């Protein structure tokens, strides 16, 4: 009935949809082999939202990541022919992954994922996993997002987006890439999740006090916040609020679309046993500063709206009182030319080994401290064009940068307004 | 994902029996990169080719990829660039075009050379230039040897030195300076051998290449593919030189003494004490740095250790920079040769940095080039040979012109 | 008279070494004091708003 | 409803608290892993002054670790009960402060302290209604002290309508460990008159005469000095968790023992304590208890009050017991030893009585008495304080720290006027 398409880009795209997928597929009660094996019945009602063979395109341009993707569990679950695949490679070129190797591949994955959307009656939306530092799963990604919105312009669209920070910077390209992917978010993405390794290690480091924290359960991370956000299709609630509804209750004007997220509850496995499940307890944990996954602490400034997405059987009552009581005690931190900035959903299924959890999506104003601390490093190494010519000598001029300057410029200027 | 290697001259093919030495023993579809080897020994004297033939390998390589000339280019640019290039270096491309036509996916060619020689600045320079035209967008791999200050086995050198490097500017898109006195130095200090020859040399040289293609061999946490040191580390189409450096080079006795983590190399990694390169990057402002980890490495800590060496000031970094690096992690831990003199080790790091303590190697050289030439010591040999009196002030124009830029960029 | 300038250069540089470290404790402390007085700022701006 | 919070800093707070939360877990019927084995619902019914439930019979203690060393919480975890306090409370630095007040004060507090108020506000509004906090700590050394000292500052800016417990011991001549006592104990006292609500008084000098008299111990290591000052604190605030036929509860019991607003120093003691040996051979009748409570000899400070008078007294039973026979008997001994009591307030005892007595026995007791004598204590310590202060021994690990010479003037100065307005009350 609604139906949600996936798409996964680049390697930092394939690696956290394929623990996504993982997740779905057990939370769904289905075995790597593709055959179900679940227990209640509530769960085949809808899943088709999702499927059984799983409705995701991976997309990228190096046979590493493919190959680690089928060597997995639950590799066996993708259709072969879902692996729409270049073979060259862009390696952190945003003009390469966005005019030159796109210009190639972009044909063959708009192929796949229109009959992977026509296959189906109703779309809700598309769902699209990828980054802003590299070149192959950010700028195609980026060309992918534009074309979908030629074609389909009344259809929602997510894009789970981490960004890079100079705590943790991986490449020495990283602000040319990340200011030229906002120039084309601004306009084209319904609503964006904005993550980041800095604040993700972070949590690892107080909340979760892992030692080592590979790759795997950052992914685990924004795979549960992506689980969460759509269990209000997938399972009947006692207050249901599907995507679109998420949006227009938190988008107040039409350019403020990039979102901070958290999930509750997360605790060490040494004090798994300590805690209790309670909703005014969770709130705790979702209102906390360091419990955003950004590096944008959003008490340097004002939230515009929020929004809690809760699982479990809960009493409706105690969720008015919390947000409420949050709202009446810090009234500095939340605008106020909005009253009641909080919008809340309720759904009965918990995630499988919980019995209560808890997704946080704020729309703060906080955010332009992270892009005016890109803009920095972008302003100085462009003033001297290092590193330009491995962009300008493949199509992108002097003009593209300054206008992608301009963008990020009168964003903050937008948010400090609406301050 | 394959890469085929070229190895020009005594120096070049003798690294090269190092490096495929390695590669056999590392492989025992991940070999389908190297593996008949992609290779082409050549040279102008046959003895060095002949203990190829000769030797233990005998099998492994196909008997024409093996090439080799009749008469030596007697230590002159010019005669191994006019006189007797002419005549092996057509034979040379007209195989390695061949051997591209066999591979699918090729990411680059690599080449290594020897800039003090006949062969390997003359012929090497040229079969550079017309690889050049042929191909063109494809990556070229330079590893290069410089004359060293003070050690040196020829006397004629600076005038080699500096009639290569000109057109190295222009041709190799990556090249990777290694000089003689800085590795017998690190033998001498880490390693521990007072008595070292080139064997151990270009032992640990093939330790360093091995490093940096393994992110295409095997599949890491991070893989960085040719393509990647391409853009990262370049700022400046003009500016490719790199200090080389890899850690740890440390003895059997001592390695299991000490508690190897990421931390500590990282630092090793970075002290002027352990670079394959005799010059003073503290002299010098960096640009942008590359680290290759290898082993069991998580991303933490290879974040933890590069905040930490952004933070101290003995190493300063440039101005138009400020996220001046790009790291790598791969799962496979290095490999060691029977009878090589490193021992076994979790994790290694191969760093590859480019700085303006380079632009300081360039005047020292253009000293002792400019003494000689003025009173035309030497010219008449490479003047006999075909070339002229102009070519000589030229080369060294262009040379002066590179340091005017490294001046300029460091402000 | 080599022997003893290198000496006098030696000192030169380290007096300029033990400044440079105590350059970064002046820079460190600083950022912390930013901290803790703009939080006192947002406390003075929730007082007037309420 | 009305709730208490734990706090425990240093080492000799840390244990003093490990056995507390045996004892009283113990008395509640909840096992080491932390679950519900009780009999009857009398112990359920007011689990929530302490505990909190976790989940599926899973009652957590409401204590905050916090010291300075790692050695000192390892301890009590590895111990039985150590798996009880969640991970979260054990605010813990990592360098140290080592018995220098100023260390713990200025030097060392001003990084610890902010987590360990977190943890404390979260502790805090984790409950509704507060009925007071309960600090254990020392006044000789110097992160229990000097950063003890400074948490209670802290709370009184924050929470500045609520109660406040502490029980500190005191440095004595006679048991004197560390040699810089004296610098400590005048400044700690010091910052307790402006900041405590009131604090009971103890000193290791009289729990070794109590261990070799009364209870004839041949090793008694700390364990057991810790098993008696946890059986007296639980004593205190037993009217809290349990109900009886005359509840008195801790603010009611402060303000009938405070007649005046800087006399907050308590001493105490505690029945029935007895040797295994003379166990059988008495009875537990209300004249047994009330004499072996009154006996100077069995107070648990080295202060003896024969040596100055009462001013107020107060008494907490436990068990069942006729209040009639309660009041006559306090009224006895006040009435004989009528010199020893203070003359413009008649019947100077508060009295109440609890029905529940503790595991093991049918009858026990807690005296909490306000005296006169404490004057002597701070006259032993402070003349040890002004003999070093001098001429001017150890003044310099403390001064270049940011300490001055006009901060002694000021400690010395509010000790003296404090032992002269003693003084003048007697
Ligand atoms: N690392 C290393 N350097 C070498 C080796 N053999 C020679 N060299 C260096 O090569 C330089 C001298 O030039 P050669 O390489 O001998 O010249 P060539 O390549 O043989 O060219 P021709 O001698 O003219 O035929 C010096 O820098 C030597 O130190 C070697 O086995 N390992
Ligand atoms: N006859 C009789 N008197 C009692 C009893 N319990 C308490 N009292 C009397 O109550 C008086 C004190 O007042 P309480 O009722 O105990 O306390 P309160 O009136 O609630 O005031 P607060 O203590 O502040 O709560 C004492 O003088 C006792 O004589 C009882 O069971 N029988
Ligand atoms: N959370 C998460 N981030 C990743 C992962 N792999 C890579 N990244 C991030 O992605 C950035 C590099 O992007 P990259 O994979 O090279 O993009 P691509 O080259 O276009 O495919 C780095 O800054 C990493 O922090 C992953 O498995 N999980
Ligand atoms: N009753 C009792 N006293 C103790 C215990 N441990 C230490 N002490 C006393 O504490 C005093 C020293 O204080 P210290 O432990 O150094 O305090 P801190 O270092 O500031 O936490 C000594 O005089 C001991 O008598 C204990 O377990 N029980």
């Amino acid at each position: 009935m609604r139906e949600i398409v996936h798409i996964q880009g680049g390697q930092c795209g394939n690696q956290i949809g394929a623990k996504f997928w993982e997740v779905v597929s057990d939370e769904h009660g289905i075995d790597p082999t593709g055959t179900y094996h679940g227990d209640s019945d509530l769960q085949l009602e809808r899943i088709n939202v999702y499927f059984y063979v799983p409705r995701a395109i991976l997309m990228d341009l190096e046979p590493g990541t493919m190959d680690s993707v089928r060597s997995g569990p639950y590799g066996q679950i993708f259709r072969p022919d879902n692996f729409v695949f270049g073979q060259t490679g862009a390696g952190n070129n945003w003009a390469k992954g966005h005019y030159t190797e796109g210009a190639e591949l972009i044909d063959s994955v708009l192929d796949v994922v229109r009959k992977e959307a026509e296959s189906c009656d109703c779309l809700q939306g598309f769902q699209v996993c990828h980054s802003l530092g590299g070149g192959t799963g950010s700028g195609m990604g980026t060309l992918l997002i534009s074309k979908i919105r030629e074609e389909y312009p009344d259809r929602m669209m997510l894009t789970f987006s981490v960004v890079p920070s100079p705590k943790v910077s991986d490449t020495v390209v990283e602000p040319y890439n990340a200011t030229l992917s906002v120039h084309q978010l601004v306009e084209n993405a319904d609503e964006c999740m904005v993550l980041d390794n800095e604040a993700l290690y972070d949590i690892c480091f107080r909340t979760l006090k892992l030692t080592t924290p590979t790759f795997g359960d950052l992914n685990h991370l924004i795979s549960a916040v992506m689980s969460g956000i759509t269990c209000c299709l997938r399972f009947p609630g006692q207050l249901n609020a599907d995507l679109r509804k998420l949006a227009v209750n938190l988008i107040p004007f039409p350019r403020l679309h990039f979102f901070m997220v958290g999930f509750t509850p997360l605790t060490s496995r040494g004090s798994q046993q300590y805690r209790a499940l309670t909703v005014p307890e969770l709130t705790q944990q979702m209102w906390d500063a360091k419990n955003m996954m950004c590096a944008a602490d959003p008490r340097h400034g004002r939230y515009l709206t929020a929004s809690a997405l809760f699982r479990g059987r809960m009493s409706t009552k105690e969720v008015d009182e919390q947000m409420l009581n949050v709202q009446n005690k810090n009234s500095s931190y939340f605008v106020e030319w909005i009253p009641n900035n909080v919008k809340s959903s309720v759904c009965d299924i918990p995630p499988k080994g919980l019995k209560m959890s808890a997704t946080f999506i704020g729309n703060s104003t906080a955010i332009q401290e992270m892009f005016k601390r890109v803009s920095e490093q972008f302003t100085a190494m462009f003033r001297r064009k290092a590193f330009l010519h491995w962009y300008t000598g493949e199509g992108m001029d002097e003009m593209e940068f300054t206008e992608a300057e301009s963008n990020m410029n009168d964003l903050v200027s937008e948010y400090q307004q609406y301050q | 994902r394959e890469v085929i290697s070229i190895h020009i001259g005594q120096a070049g093919i003798q690294v090269g029996n190092a490096c495929w030495e390695l590669y056999c023993l590392e492989h025992g579809d991940a070999f389908n990169t190297f593996f008949v080897p992609r290779c082409i020994f050549l040279d102008l004297e046959p003895t060095v080719v002949d203990e190829v033939r000769t030797g233990t390998y005998r099998q492994l390589f196909h008997p024409e990829q093996l090439i080799s000339g009749k008469e030596d280019a007697a230590n002159n640019f010019a005669r191994g660039h006019y006189t007797i290039g002419k005549e092996i270096v057509d034979l040379a491309l007209d195989r390695i075009r061949k051997l591209a036509d066999n591979c699918t996916g090729l990411q680059g060619f690599l080449v290594f050379n020897a800039v003090g020689g006949g062969t390997g600045s003359g012929l090497g320079s040229l079969l550079l230039e017309r690889l050049s035209v042929d191909y063109g967008k494809k990556s070229k791999l330079g590893f290069t040897v410089y004359p060293s200050p003070q050690v040196s086995t020829a006397v004629v050198e600076p005038y080699n030195s500096v009639l290569s490097t000109h057109s190295l500017l222009e041709h190799t898109d990556v090249a990777v300076m290694l000089d003689n006195e800085a590795i017998y130095d690190i033998c001498r200090r880490s390693l521990d051998i007072e008595r070292p020859t080139y064997t151990n040399l270009n032992r640990l040289i093939a330790q360093v290449i091995s490093s940096l293609t393994a992110s295409l061999r095997f599949d890491g946490a991070l893989n960085v593919d040719i393509t990647e040191f391409q853009t990262n580390l370049v700022p400046y189409p003009r500016i490719h030189f790199m200090l080389s450096s890899y850690a740890p080079i440390i003895s059997a006795e001592k390695a299991y003494h000490e508690q190897l983590s990421v931390a500590e190399i990282t630092n090793a990694a970075f002290e002027p004490a352990s670079m394959m390169v005799k010059c003073d990057p503290r002299h010098g402002k960096y640009m942008a740095c590359c680290l290759m980890y290898r082993g069991d490495v998580v991303p933490k800590d290879v974040n933890a250790s590069v905040a930490t060496i952004k933070t101290k000031r003995t190493i300063q970094f440039v101005d138009w920079c400020p996220t001046g690096f790009k790291c790598g992690i791969n799962y496979q831990p290095p490999t060691v040769v029977p009878g090589g003199d490193l021992a076994k080790v979790q994790r290694a790091v191969c760093m590859i940095s480019n700085s303006t303590a380079i632009g300081e190697i360039f005047s020292r050289l253009d000293h002792k080039f400019d003494l000689m030439y003025a009173k035309r010591a030497f010219v008449h040999w490479y003047v006999g040979e075909g070339m002229e009196e102009g070519e000589f002030s030229e080369a060294r124009e262009d040379l002066a012109a590179l340091e005017k830029d490294f001046e300029e960029v460091g402000a | 008279l080599y022997y003893l300038l290198g000496e006098r250069t030696r000192r030169e540089h380290l007096a300029m070494d033990m400044k440079v470290r105590a350059s970064q404790q002046l820079k460190k402390d600083s950022a912390d004091d930013l901290y803790t007085l703009t939080a006192h700022f947002n406390e003075m701006r929730a007082a007037k708003e309420q």
